């Protein structure tokens, strides 16, 4: 009801998709769960060209990957390629961004814009992400994490009401 | 036929794809300028963009078709305008080829790589993601045995995953 | 008890690490990533603002101990491994932060080249420490360091990346995105030092001889391969530019002045009873040193300057022999101060403490009183 999904954008697999409260699909963006499913935490703000395809087929007889995955209050930035990463709650995801394989996002993340996030990257919790390869730059703030996250989701829920069918 | 062309999936021009040819959601295939030639077994990735340079020129012609080779496996936002491509080549995500190219056969293209216009890449050598051109890292990529091998069996899964896809339809 | 800090910094790299192990746990270049910078700064500067450099050093102090050691420096004792000839000033500055910012116990401003002997185990050697910015000499025999004989050219890592980059200017050859020569004026540093350690092919005295002679009025040009850039702009460089590059650091004509020569200028300074013993045992560190095919392009070149008449008359029969060290020819100068800081808690005391630096004023520098 409260998830604000826009008409350019497209949802393959509606049964293996999955949309929380107070969601935001941005215009041109592409939840592709036409593998596997994709699960969109609560007050997730995903934002325009974004290519959420699904990891894997989760067919393999031995290691089959994580299928998608996405926190509360997560800050999707616009082109990001949200691919088999588990974004812990909070995690403010970069413009251009690319999640690897089996990626693991912690809690109070912060991905740098036009970032790469490698295959099985265990990104610690409230740490910035940084370099061309992946690599922490430096301890991040809770209070402003939180801070810039509430006025994301606040600006969001304006655009969510009007002018989107 | 037997290649999985999507419907969301756009062609234009002359397009002869290979035999086991997977096209996936949202796929730009504008062959306008020349005849476009798919490999067998190569799987184009979701909002990729195939191009074309306008070619026949007397003097000096710009371009002929792009013909791409066997078991490529292209993956998704991945650019490709005028570019010769081997067999067994994994260009990464955001990659963008040049106006002219020779892709030998055993390569792996970093994630957001800017592969070179008029500069042919050597058989076996993967390519560092950021700065162009990085001649680390070509070992593990052999010509073959190590490449061959590793090429057959991402093959193997890419065909495995397209025919559960095709299967969940 | 306590396994002391050891530093090692200069202009291009910093060794640093755990007294005691050994070789250091790390080596981060001098420089800093600074948010929004176009270009990254050196930290090793000289001649510049005191409040500018305090922050400097404090920044790559922080960014320092956090990734190498993994530790607070308030629990154990600190050897900072200045080279010899490091301005005053600079000392001053690393005193000020080491005591005032972060409040150590201990701190320890000693010689590189002293240490550099300790590694080999004996008291008497000429020793040659080719860094960044000079490459300095300094003989010390039975522990002490003979000062007032010396030697240092500005002739180190800093005038091959000057003679690369005008050389290429001069001969350039890359690829369209062929032809199109000097499209850029300049090149970054961190490229043309993986260039220096890569392609650069130190020549012989033969070969080198043979390169000077056909400068002013050809052999051997090869091997000459090409080096990948970023951009998709590839360029052509060529065997006897490299080669060219190298010659300069030998080049004898005109100054009177080389590497080799420093030497024989730092033997002449010194006294007759010393002079055998730092001829048997002459000692090459340093970051120019870690080239290819470097130490017999020396000792040759060095032998065939006593065969000249003007080193005849003083030096004659010597037999120069070059007793190398455990570790790489870069990192002599920290495992010194690891072994001089690990073993001895006794000679820790020596060394100025906080309780010293507050009420004096500054540690001793070489001077007068």
């Amino acid at each position: 009801s409260g998830n604000k999904v826009s008409r350019q954008s497209v949802l393959c697999g509606s049964q293996n998709i999955v949309l929380n409260g107070k969601t935001i699909v941005m215009n041109d963006c592409i939840i592709r769960g036409d593998l596997a499913n994709v699960r969109v935490g609560r007050h997730c703000v995903v934002k325009s060209r974004s290519v959420i395809r699904p990891p894997f087929k989760k067919f393999s007889k031995g290691v089959a990957f994580f299928p998608l995955h996405i926190g509360d209050h997560v800050f999707i930035e616009e082109d990001c390629v949200v691919n088999a990463a588990q974004i812990g709650s909070y995690v403010h995801v970069g413009k251009n961004c690319v999640i690897g394989r089996r990626c693991v996002l912690k809690d109070c993340c912060k991905i740098l814009d036009n970032t790469v996030l490698p295959p099985e990257t265990v990104v610690p919790p409230f740490t910035v992400f940084s370099g061309c390869p992946g690599l922490f730059s430096g301890e991040l703030p809770e209070c402003t994490q939180e801070l810039m996250i509430d006025v994301t989701k606040s600006y969001y829920q304006k655009f969510l009401p009007l002018t989107q069918v | 036929p037997g290649a999985v062309v999507c419907v969301e999936s756009e062609i234009r021009g002359d397009v002869t794809i290979g035999p086991r040819t997977v096209i996936h959601p949202k796929a730009r295939i504008i062959a306008e300028a020349g005849p476009i030639v798919i490999g067998e077994g190569n799987l184009i990735e979701e909002q990729a963009l195939i191009i074309n340079a306008h070619p026949d020129n007397i003097t000096p012609d710009a371009e002929k078709p792009m013909i791409i080779g066997t078991n490529n496996v292209f993956e998704v936002g991945c650019y490709s305008q005028a570019m010769k491509m081997g067999d067994n080549n994994v260009i990464e995500s955001k990659a963008y080829v040049g106006r002219n190219v020779i892709l030998t056969s055993g390569c792996i293209i970093g994630a957001c790589c800017n592969l070179n216009t008029f500069e042919v890449i050597p058989e076996n050598t993967v390519i560092y993601g950021a700065d162009c051109l990085r001649r680390v890292q070509t070992e593990r990529p052999q010509p073959q045995t190590l490449q061959l091998d590793f090429l057959m069996k991402i093959l193997p899964n890419y065909h495995h995953l397209k025919k559960t896809m095709k299967g969940s339809s | 008890e306590k396994t002391a800090v050891v530093i090692d910094l200069g202009e291009a790299f910093t060794k640093c690490g755990f007294a005691g192990e050994t070789g250091p746990r790390c080596i981060i270049p001098s420089v800093i990533k600074k948010a929004g910078m176009p270009k990254p700064i050196k930290v090793v500067q000289y001649n510049i603002n005191t409040e500018e450099l305090y922050s400097y050093l404090k920044e790559f102090i922080h960014i320092l101990y956090f990734r190498h050691l993994l530790v607070n420096p308030r629990d154990r004792r600190v050897v900072v491994i200045e080279s010899v000839l490091c301005p005053s000033h600079f000392r001053e500055t690393l005193t000020r932060v080491l005591f005032k910012y972060f409040e150590v116990p201990s701190v320890l401003l000693a010689p590189s080249h002293l240490m550099a002997l300790l590694t080999l185990g004996i008291n008497s050697a000429m020793v040659l420490d080719c860094g960044y910015r000079e490459s300095l000499v300094l003989p010390i025999y039975e522990g002490i360091p003979v000062l007032n004989c010396w030697g240092a050219l500005p002739l180190g890592g800093k005038a091959l990346h000057k003679e690369l980059e005008t050389q290429l200017l001069e001969q350039c050859t890359v690829d369209t995105g062929q032809s199109l020569p000097s499209v850029m004026g300049s090149i970054p540093e961190g490229v043309l030092e993986d260039i220096k350690v890569r392609t650069c092919f130190v020549s012989d005295l033969t070969r080198g001889l043979k390169i000077q002679a056909a400068k002013f009025n050809r052999p051997s040009p090869p091997p000459n391969v090409d080096y990948p850039l970023d951009g998709e702009k590839i360029l052509h460089v060529l065997g006897s530019i490299r080669d060219s590059v190298v010659e300069i650091l030998f080049e004898q004509d005109n100054e009177e002045k080389s590497v080799a020569t420093l030497i024989l200028d730092s033997l002449m300074q010194c006294p007759i009873d010393t002079r055998k013993q730092l001829a048997e045992n002459l000692v090459i560190i340093g970051g120019t040193s870690m080239l290819p095919g470097f130490l017999h392009r020396l000792l040759a070149e060095i032998r065939y300057l006593v065969e000249k008449p003007k080193y005849k008359k003083t030096l004659g029969t010597k037999t120069f022999r070059i007793h190398t060290p455990p570790a790489k020819a870069n990192c002599v100068a920290w495992l010194g101060g690891a072994i001089f800081g690990a073993l001895q808690d006794i000679l820790g005391s020596r060394s100025v403490s906080k309780e010293y630096y507050n009420q004096t004023g500054r540690i001793p520098d070489w001077c007068s009183l």
